[PDB]
Formats: C-alpha cells, structure tokens, sequence
C-alpha cells in the first residue's frame, strides 16, 4: 500500500494455498556475478541460478505427504502480502522431504521464474 | 528497403531463393546517427537532382546517375565511398556560378622521328595514345581528342582545331569544363611516373585561359541543410563570400543553443605564399585547411578523402592524433613541389594543415590543426588549436547530456541541507555532483581527461536564484595530452 | 560534528536511497596486506581487493525484486550520518539474492570506490 | 547569479540540457563571511573599474579586463586565485601617483661569434630569443623587442632605438612601466636556471633608471572600503605616508568599539641594511612584513601569494604555526642572494619575517611575525608577536560574541543572591560564569587554550554600579604554545 511492508507471504501450489510456517524463502531465477582478480580488479562473471521456494507445513494437514513427494510438474505461486506475485511454472520438489515433529520441509524448486501481476 | 532490388518483385510468394548479379559496389544503408556527414559539390548539365536538395548518396553509380557523370559532386561522393564506407553521406548540389566554361587549350606541333608513347595527364587521369615513326601532330591531336571522348570520367570535353598558314603538323585541342566556376581550371602534364618521356621530334605545350570564374552562391542550400547534425562538412569552394556564411551557421551551431556540433574540412591549391596568406587571413575555429602546391588532381578530391579518413578516425576515438594516417589513392605532387621543413613549420604556425609523402608513392596526413590563432584581444591562444580538442569537447558534451537526459529523465529540485528522506524522487546539487563525478571517472578511464582532484575541487554545483527551475553547474577538465615531438640526443663515443 | 560518530548509514543506487536495516558493511577497494616468514619475519605482500557494500531491504517497497536481480551497471553511494561519503561506480549486484522472510540482502559490488565529499 | 553564464538566455523554456565551453577558468562565487581579504593594487590606463571602488573579482580574466593587461592589481588578483580559491576576494584600485613612466633601458652590442640563444627575465618573466651565427645586436634588440610585444602580461612596454656613431651593432631597447609608482621599476636578468648562457661575442647590459616615483594616496581608498570585515589586506605600497593611515584604521578597528579584526601582510625589496632600518622603525602589531633581497619577480606577487596561503591556514586552524608551507610559483633568489642563519635570525629579532628555500626550487614560508617589538615604556614585550597570537584572539573574541549573542538573545539582569525562582527569564553573574566556563572547555578541547584551574581561578564576574545594564567580566586565557625549536646533543661512542 502507501507504507505497508511485507510481513507474511503465501504459496499455493496448483491453486491449493499452503499451509506455510515463518520465515518463507525466494530466491528468483537470474545471474549470479562473481568477482575476478588477477594483478588488479578487472570485473565480473556470470553464472545461471534457478529459482527456489522454501517453506514448512505441519503435518497431519489437507495435503499428505505422499501427495508432496510426487510433484514432478507442478505450479507454485508466490505471493507477498503487499501485492508483488511471482510464478513459477513446472516447477518439482527437491531435496529430502523430511517429518520432525509435525513439520514438513518444502524446497519447490523450478528453472524460470517471472513477476507477474 | 534498405537494400535497393532491381526486377525483383516486391510480392513473391513462390517459396525459394532468388539471387541478382549487379556490377555496382552499392553500400549498405545501416544509419550512423553520430557519422553524419554533408558534401557541397556542382552539378554539370543533364542532371537529376534538384539543387540545394540534400540527398543521401550510397554508391558512386547512383552520384553518377544524380548529379551527372564527371560533375564535381559525382567524383567527389566516389571518392569519398573509395575510403570511408561506414558514416552517413549527405549530397547537396550548387548551382552553376559565374564565368566561362573554357579553360584552356592543348597545343601540339612537330613530327615524330621515333617510335614511342604519348602520355598526357588531365586531371589527373592518364592518358596515353602510341605514336608512330613518321606520325605528326595533327594525327596526334585527334586520337587524344578521341582518348577523352572514350573517357567519360574526365570533367573535361575536348575538341580538335587547325588553322593559321603554319605546318600542317600543328593542331590543338580546345578543353572546355563540364561546369563553371573557380575549380573549373584542371592541371595538364605530359610526364608523372618514371620511364615515361615525350617522343623525339614532337613540341608539346599547354596554354591555360585567361578569364576568371566565380563560385556559387551557396545561401540557399545553406538555409535548405535541415535541422540534422552533421558532424563534418566538406566545403570545396575556397572563398571569402561563401566561408563567411558557413562560419556564421557554424558558429551558430557551436553555441550552447543549437548544440548542433559541426566541422568542415577545406583544402586549398596554390602557391605557398597565397596559402600563408589565406591561412593569416582565416581565424576560426571550425574550419581546417590542408595547403598543397602542384597537385596533378583537383582540390576537392584531396579534401574528400582527407575529411572521410579524418572522419572514421575521430569516430572511432575523438583523442588519437592524427599522425601518420594515409590518403588512399591521393597521387603527391611532384619533388621539386613538395613543402621542406620550414615551410611546413611555418604554415603549422599560420593555422594551415600539413601533410606528408611515404616512402613509397603514398600520401600520409602529417598533422591536422584549425584555423584559430588569436585571442580575442589579438594575442596568441594555443587552445582551439588541433581538432582533438574540438572532437574531445563535442564528445563530452554528448556523453553529459546523454547522461542526464537518461539517469534523471524528469525530477524535482530542493535546495541543499533540505530534510527529504527517502522515496521522494528530488535531486539536490550534491547528487549531481556525485553523477559528474562518476562521469567523469568513466570519461578518465575512457582515455580522454587526467587530473581527477584538479576536476573535483574546481567542481561547483549550485541553484538558480531566478529561474528556481534552473541549475548552474560550472566545471573544467584537463583534457589529455598527446605524443607528438620525440627529442633525442646521441653522445657516440668513437 | 563536533563529537558526532557514526550511528546509522545511508545508501543510494542512482539516486533512489534504499530501505537498508541496521548493520550495513562497507569494504573499501585497495590493497590487503598478508604475512610472510620463512626462517625469519620478512615483510609483507599486496593483493588487490574489490569494494563491497552490503544491506537489508524489506520486501514489498517501491523498487522491486526484480529491478534488484537485474543491476549491472548502477552507481552506488555510501554516506554516514556524520557526513563521510564514498561513491561506487559501474557497480554491479553479486551473488544471490534471496527474499527470506520479507528480508532482501543486497551485496552491490564495485571495482573501485573513492571518498569524495 | 552565482555563476555567470554567456550566451545562454536567463529566460529559456525548452526542456533540454544547456552545455557551454569557457576557455576563462572562474572560481565559484560561494560566500565566505569569515575569510574575507581586502588588496590594494594600482590599474593601468584602458581600465574600466572606478577608481576608489571595491568589486568582486572571481577570474584572472574579469580581473584583466577590469584593471586592464598586465597592471599590477590584475597580476596580484590572478597570484591569489592561483593559490587559494575558496576566499572572498575584493579588490580596489588606485590612482596613478607621482613620477616618470620610465624605468631604464636594455643595451645590447657586438657581434655573435656562434649558435646559441638568448635568454632575457624581465620582471621574472622568461623571453627567450634564437641567436644565429653572425647575429649582430640590433638583430637580437629587435627580436627583443618584437618578443616583448607579444608578451601582453609584461608590465612594461619596450621601443627599439639606435643612434651614435658607434657600431650599428649597438642598439639599446627603452622599456617604460604600465604605471606610474615606487613599484614601477623592474629587475633585468639574462641568467637564472643552470645550463643557460649568453652567445659569445654579444656584450649585454642593463641601465636603470636615474628618477624617483611616489605611491599614490589611498585616502579615499581607506575611505571607500566599507563596513565589512575584512579579515586580512594586502598592501604593496611600502611607504610611510599610507602605511600611517593603514595603521590608524586598523587600530581604529582592532578596539573593542569596531571590533572588526583586520590584518595587513606586506612585503618589502631591497638590500639588509633598508630591510632592518624599517623593521626597527615600524612598531605596530597588526602589519606583518616579510623581507627579500634580489627578487626576480615584483615584490607585490610574493606579498599576494603569501598572504592568500597565510590566509588559508590559519581559517583552517588560527594555532596551527606556519612553519613549512610552500609559495607555490614563486621563484626564489639566487644561491649568494639568500640570507645567511645570522640574518635571519636578526630579522626575527628586528620584527621582520623570514621565508626559506626548499631542497628544490620551492620557497617556503619559515616564520611568520608581527612588528610589534617594543613595550609602551620602551622595554621589550613578546606579546603580539607571533601572528598566531593575534589570530587566536580574533577568533575567540568572535567565537565570544557569537556564544553571547545565541544563548542569551535578550534577558533581564538580576543581582547575586536575589531569590528568582523557576520560570523567569533573568540572568545572573553566576550563569555568565558557567557560560563562560562552558565556551572555555569547547576551546581547550578545540586546541586553543591549556590551562583551566588558573582561569577559572581568575575568573571575575560583577555587575556595574552605575549604568545598571552592563555586566563588567575580566578573565584572562592561557593560550597555548606551538613547537618551533628543537634542540639536540648526541653523544657518539667511537
């Protein structure tokens, strides 16, 4: 709005808004810049990076966990409180999936994200 | 339509490959906003360009074709192509001046008593006719009046006459110019290169005209140019009436209103003495003059060439000297004409350019310089002097204005120490200092100025106590030097 | 000022000062110094370094994620409250950004950075 | 209107970036209350300034052209700005004074004998002439001469003349002043850097001349100067006639009714003797005078440099000694012309400064004090003697009245022990007390003054008993020392 900031954010998968914890993650898909020196600073270097979300669920919820393991080609919406949208298209869950006392760790992670809305 | 296509239809549907052959060398219209140049020139008769039109010009056959074949502005749009294919050509045609259109005459007289050639130079182009044992002037005559008739190149027509109760050997050939005006006179020599001589028996000898011509009038196709930057101008017509209009759109162009930057480049064909004169005379800083004496070609194609190579090298970068580049195709005047050192010193000390000869038969630029001499109180002024300066300040001037224009499209002044606090979209002079600096920093490590404390503490920024919408900024680089006298000294011990 | 010392930082990339949290680093470019000894102590040896400054932006403000992700030619001001300015300029965004928990860090990189003002 | 913008209109409504190239480089017309100086220079004719007229100069060039070329205020404007550009620079011109335009001739005679060349300073001003084989001297008198007119900076004009029945290799040239004065006369050197020397065979010769000239009165310039503060002035005019009113006005401002602090820096040309008779003779504490013998530049840019520098460093820091800095441009005299450690150090005894040449060619400033020497019975007194100590005063005078003025802008005075209570505005003896304490640790922790229990201790506060609002304070401040002499002894073992 005119001062609000960012305090929550919601992730829906496939149109299924997630249960999500504190504390989510995004990192868009782009470059990340290196840094070069031989005798003297010369500059940077590229490097493709690929888009993640992050975030836990509790367990025993709407969504089981066998449902979660099996996501290969799915659609996750990233969505701040404030209004900014980000999309992220046949997207898969990464890593070790993991229940410790009723939380679930998601690393949906997929190869191109763009601001929509 | 970039790429002119001949009998190829414009709607074809057939899916295949469709491939042209055509003998002209046309150049490709990619546009060069910052290598726009214009080219003034005469047009002779049988042309279809209409005068004082600019016209973009992109091969030497369409000049040909516009302004008709041997015209001034054809052999000079050509020559300019021959060298420099990347910047934007701009062609405006003159009228045709005043004078005759003769400009001389060729006598030829005697007998040969030895087989042999016959090479003449008009205009600096060679041609040459074999004689035979026995053969006399008259037959002469008529096949070099033929040579020219086959040549369709040369900005001459020639014709053959004989009278008077002299030898029947005796004939020679009137010239008279494709158009009128003081570039109308050509150069006539019977012997260039080396192992060439006149065959024995035979008296060849040229008589130039004795009426003088006029230049036209330029103020309409002054007044008709546009509104466009040419950065360079090539300007053949040496004269006062005509270099007093150009330096007065020039000058008006330079001020901080037009910002419109432009340079015209000139040379001049004459004796040393003239030119030291012309070169006293001039004291502006936005016309350069290269002298040269005895040129077997005409003046403006020396200066098209010069003003193409000159142009592509100051494009490239504004701050290399220009030192030992070479003018392709320029022939150099012969040894007993060529400027010795302290006549090309002192025309460098009069504000007149100096070229130089390769060691082979190539024709290098020495060193180019303005015609700026004096203060304006009449002492001497070394700045506004070498074309570097001029190019590195029009350079600079761009590359400001390009930044601000882009970093701070459209903002809002407050007053330094005034208490804003972020996310408003105001400048304060503090930040344009910081932008000027960064500015110059990338202007530094571009090659192009060197002191940067000098520069940050002679920075002043500041508002406008009237407009309140105006923002006065004063600031002064140190625009670097460049390498031109290499003295040494050698003790040999022997 | 008088016995003025630096509370807080301000930071500015083309202008626009950033939402920076508390603790912004600054690394300015130069020369860093190691250790030599062999037998004995011997002196010491240079290395060229880059300058950096890193900060915190709150998610959801006036300039967006993706404007951030794509900075490769930017200038960059760092001033304290007291008045000491350094500028960067060419500067570029390295590494990855991340959006965690409303939280964007910023890690603008620079080949040479001098105190001016 | 702080920057003067040319050819750019003050009413200008399209949205663009204006851009202008000025070869003059301006200083910025910031304000500087507290570094505000005064000089006092003499113009020459084609002058367009007022005469007994203070104006703001910010250029070399405004300067020039306001005081005329080569006068001796434009050339003491310009040795300023070249060292300091972040004062408030006025500058009023002066009369013509009393005397002859002339000021001696150059006679050159024989015949070089081989190559070289021939180098002439003129009120420390480099010509250099070539000299060929076979040369005779009037050749080389008129290449002079020639020279000397280029030169539009030379505050001299020079005339060729030949007569008698000498050789006519003899030929001397007349040189004649800008202006009329006691400065008009310049020194002639034809050898000052190593590795230069004079063609052999030529015999050189310089006659000054025979007259005396008097300084213009500057009444009506003392008169005109203002009510502003100007903290330092600058007066080349070393004569006892001017420097008497000097003393009086300054004097008259340096009591506690004006209390606009002002201070002179002069510097005096001649011979050991003359130096130490008038530092002997001149007993004042608000004119400092610096001493120099065989000069090749004009006394009156050493006194505007020194003073612009002097200027700077003690508005950065009014306890910071001037021990080490450097006069940048100036030259310094020859090796046998410098003064030896006994002279200098009877010049400091004698109220004359001191100056010092750096291992280079630089001259730097070795000490700066006051001509004060004398108590008012006769005996000696080394109070007011360092320029230091009358800074420092100044500043904490000003410092004073700026303390006061602030925290108590209009208050009602009340006597001690009187029983106010909350809420009143009154003052008592007790809270100016405090003040002051509280001004005097901002000083000491400023650096400026040492010791505190002794002026706490010798603080008095009372109110007066007959005009009943004028509160009577007496404090006395320890300020602090500077290091100047550090002496050694080293005991080797060997």
């Amino acid at each position: 709005a005119g001062n609000q900031r960012q305090g929550v954010a919601f992730i829906r998968v496939n149109g299924m808004e997630l249960e999500s914890m504190e504390g989510a993650s995004f990192t868009p898909s782009g470059i990340t810049r290196e840094e070069v020196t031989g005798s003297r600073v010369y500059g940077w270097k590229g490097k493709p990076r690929a888009a993640k979300v992050e975030c836990k669920i509790p367990g025993g919820g709407p969504i089981g966990l066998d449902e979660i393991i099996d996501w290969e080609n799915i659609t996750v919406e990233f969505q701040a409180d404030t209004g900014e949208t980000w999309m992220l298209a046949n997207a898969w869950q990464a890593d070790e999936p993991k229940n410790d006392g009723g939380e679930i760790s998601l690393v949906l992670m997929a190869k191109q994200s763009k601001r929509i809305a | 339509s970039d790429i002119s296509f001949n009998a190829i239809p414009s709607d074809v549907r057939v899916p295949l490959t469709y491939i042209e052959f055509d003998n002209s060398n046309a150049v490709s219209g990619t546009p060069a906003p910052r290598q726009r140049v214009l080219m003034f020139g005469q047009s002779g008769s049988k042309a279809s360009a209409a005068p004082n039109v600019p016209v973009r010009i992109r091969s030497g056959s369409q000049a040909s074709a516009a302004f008709g074949q041997g015209s001034m502005l054809a052999l000079m749009a050509d020559a300019f192509l021959n060298a420099n294919r990347v910047a934007e050509l701009w062609c405006i045609p003159q009228g045709n001046g005043t004078g005759n259109a003769a400009v001389g005459e060729i006598s030829l007289s005697g007998t040969a008593g030895e087989n042999g050639s016959l090479v003449t130079y008009i205009a600096g182009q060679r041609l040459a006719v074999s004689v035979a044992a026995g053969a006399t002037g008259a037959a002469l005559a008529d096949l070099l009046v033929a040579r020219i008739k086959g040549q369709p190149d040369l900005p001459v027509t020639a014709e053959v006459r004989a009278d008077s109760g002299d030898d029947d050997t005796h004939a020679d050939v009137v010239l008279s110019a494709k158009f009128t005006g003081a570039l109308s006179a050509v150069d006539v020599r019977w012997n260039y290169y080396a192992g060439e001589t006149t065959p024995y028996g035979i008296i060849t000898a040229f008589k130039a005209a004795s009426g003088k011509n006029g230049n036209p009038d330029i103020s309409a196709s002054i007044a008709g140019m546009g509104d466009l930057q040419y950065k360079y101008i090539v300007m053949p017509y040496t004269d006062e009436p005509n270099l007093n209009l150009l330096r007065t759109e020039l000058q008006e162009r330079w001020g901080p209103v037009n910002q419109a930057d432009g340079f015209a480049v000139t040379v001049l064909s004459g004796t040393y003495g003239d030119i030291s004169t012309f070169g006293v005379s001039r004291n502006d800083h936005l016309i350069s003059c290269m002298g040269i004496a005895g040129a077997p070609e005409p003046s403006y194609l020396y200066a098209a060439t010069l003003c193409a190579v000159a142009s592509q090298a100051l494009s490239i970068d504004p701050a290399r000297p220009l030192q030992t580049l070479t003018l392709p195709g320029r022939m150099p005047p012969a040894v007993g004409d060529r400027f010795t050192w302290s006549e090309r010193n002192a025309l460098l000390f009069d504000g007149i350019s100096t070229f130089n000869v390769n060691d082979g038969g190539e024709m290098q630029i020495e060193r180019m310089i303005t015609m700026y001499r004096t203060n304006k109180y009449g002492d001497s002024d070394p700045s506004y002097l070498n074309v570097n300066t001029i190019a590195t300040l029009s350079y600079l001037r761009y590359s400001l204005r390009t930044r601000i224009t882009q970093k701070f499209p459209n903002y809002k002044l407050a007053s330094d120490g005034t208490r804003f606090a972020t996310g408003q979209a105001v400048v304060t002079p503090s930040v344009i200092k910081t932008e000027l600096l960064a500015l110059f920093e990338e202007w530094e490590n571009a090659g192009l100025v060197e002191d940067f404390d000098t520069f940050k503490e002679e920075l002043y920024v500041a508002r406008n106590k009237d407009d309140k919408d105006r923002l006065d900024v004063l600031c002064g680089p140190n625009l670097i030097n460049q390498f031109r006298i290499f003295a040494a000294q050698v003790q040999f011990i022997l």
